[PDB]
């Protein structure tokens, strides 16, 4: 069943993509797409504090950049709908130690919904329930199985447009965003077709087998934080080198400097 | 929630007696099962659990080797058997749900086993000559 | 686990039926209570030793004390003659296992 369990920063300039799979070396590129704007507000949500929860529902807007520093597996995956109920179809996202799986399904999801995680008397084998995302879930129309894509900083960007369902991901070792450069590479695309208005994030939490889990008492967790922010439409000039990897960008729109860079 | 067993049965000693308990969608597929019988004029009795979508099953120990416990994803049915029936065994049969977590039993804790919240309407077992 | 077999007293008071078992079921695991009429299947009343199920009244009171569980019927009413079963897990039996019978003969 369902449990009732219930700041800004500077973006700099992450959230940079290759905008197609052409091959390009030593070159300057001019493209017009959506693109999170640099020196933007991005929203830095604390899921759990210390425990305290707050994982809120928030708008999806014309594509979403996601962002944590995370090292505890905490985070798991996504939801993407309109409603989040069983009148409309909705995306889920999951990840584990072996696969990640995606299902465009119709839900029922919980107020809260999370993934909770049972261990074994003897430590050998664990378990994962799924019961607490969702109630229901028929007119299944999609599905995909893969390998998982979950000091070590998880950048990932989300698109939907054309039909298709477009994300991109990125891995780097930092030691609250850091400056520099860092091109997110092509994931996937998926061919959904859907309406996807809002999502929510999707944590894990532990069973504590002294009180039942039909409360807050029996699950417990660490503190997991992420970092959100949204794209817009902007014209963008990017610098490939000579290995073909993209290292600097600039945005015609930040500042009369910008803008004069780009018009040259 | 409703859990709609077989009708009532008269056998022969030495016989074998099946037992089934047809379910819905969901609550075949995300709760654990147990059955219980109780005689005429005694206390209740436990037979055995079943987990149709972990296909775990738990045995008592006056019903190894005798009781098998089933089921079927179609049509959701859990299915009870019962072979070398005694002149004693005539009773009411009961499949029950436990309102506990099925995942809170595979990891071993049974500390909240003996909640049965949802029960059948009964099928009567005359076991005579 | 074991119970007294009856149990009797008159309207409008507070009765109380024991249950007495080992530590390995009673004393490790939380204790449940059903009623039965005699014409119907039994019925949940307490679980996790102090909840009840909507639709139960207030009038059922369940407690535990070391290895012995009591529960407790306050406003006693003419309706409510029954068996009432102390049910539980036992860890070295690795099963349910229910204290029996008690009979309410409610005289007036
Ligand atoms: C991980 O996910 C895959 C894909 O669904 C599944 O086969 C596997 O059993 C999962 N492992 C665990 C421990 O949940
Ligand atoms: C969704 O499933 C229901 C029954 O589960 C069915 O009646 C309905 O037709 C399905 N949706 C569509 C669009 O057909
Ligand atoms: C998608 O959802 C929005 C908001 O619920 C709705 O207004 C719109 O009509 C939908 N889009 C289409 C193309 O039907």
């Amino acid at each position: 069943q369902c449990v009732n369990l219930t700041a800004y920063t500077n973006s700099f300039t992450r959230g940079v993509y290759y905008p197609d799979k052409v091959f390009r070396s030593s070159v300057l590129h001019s493209t017009q797409d959506l693109f999170l704007p640099f020196f933007s507000n991005v929203t830095w949500f604390h899921a759990i504090h210390v425990k305290r929860f707050d994982n809120p529902v928030l708008p999806f807007n014309d594509g979403v950049y996601f962002a944590s520093t995370e090292k505890s597996n905490i985070i798991r995956g996504w939801i993407f709908g309109t409603t989040l109920d069983s009148k409309t179809q909705s995306l889920l996202i999951v990840n584990n130690a072996t696969n990640v799986v995606i299902k465009v399904c119709e839900f029922q999801f919980c107020n809260d919904p999370f993934l909770g995680v049972y261990y074994h008397k003897n430590n050998k084998s664990w378990m994962e329930s799924e019961f607490r995302v969702y109630s229901s879930a028929n007119n299944c129309t999609f599905e995909y199985v893969s390998q998982p894509f979950l000091k070590n900083l998880r950048e990932f960007v989300f698109k939907n447009i054309d039909g298709y369902f477009k994300i991109y991901s990125k891995h780097t070792p930092i030691n609250d965003l850091p400056q520099g450069f860092s091109a997110l590479e092509p994931l996937v695309d998926l061919p959904i077709g859907i309406n996807i208005t809002r999502f929510q994030t999707l944590l894990a939490l532990h069973r504590s087998y002294l009180t039942p889990g039909d409360s807050s008492s029996g699950w417990t967790a660490g503190a997991a934080a992420y970092y959100v922010g949204y794209l817009q439409p902007r014209t963008f000039l990017l610098k490939y080198n000579e290995n073909g990897t993209i290292t600097d960008a600039v945005d015609c729109a930040l500042d009369p400097l910008s803008e004069t860079k780009c018009t040259l | 929630v409703q859990l709609v067993q077989s009708g009532a049965e008269v056998k022969k000693p030495g016989s074998s007696v099946k037992v089934s308990c047809k379910t819905s969608g969901v609550i075949f597929s995300r709760n654990a099962f147990s059955w219980v019988r109780q005689a005429p004029g005694q206390g209740l009795e436990w037979m055995g659990r079943i987990i149709p979508f972990l296909d775990v099953t738990n045995s008592a120990q006056e019903f190894q080797g005798r009781v098998t416990l089933n089921a079927d994803k179609s049509t959701s049915t859990v299915y009870m058997e019962l072979s070398s029936l005694r002149s004693e065994d005539t009773a009411i049969y009961y499949c029950a749900r436990h309102n506990g977590d099925p995942y809170d039993f595979w990891s071993g804790y049974n500390t909240w086993a003996g909640g049965l919240d949802v029960w059948g309407q009964g099928t009567t077992v005359t076991v005579s000559s | 686990l074991t119970q007294p077999p009856s149990a009797s007293g008159t309207p409008g008071q507070r009765v109380t039926i024991s249950c007495s078992g080992s530590g390995s079921n009673i004393g490790s695991n939380a204790v449940n209570w059903y009623q039965q009429l005699p014409g119907t299947a039994p019925k949940l009343l307490i679980y996790n030793q102090n909840q009840r199920p909507s639709g139960v009244p207030d009038r059922f009171s369940g407690s535990k004390s070391g290895t012995s569980a009591s529960l407790a019927i306050g406003g006693l009413q003419s309706e409510d003659e029954a068996d009432y079963y102390c049910a539980t897990w036992d860890d070295n039996l690795s099963g349910l296992v229910f204290g029996g019978g008690t009979k309410l003969t409610v005289l007036g």
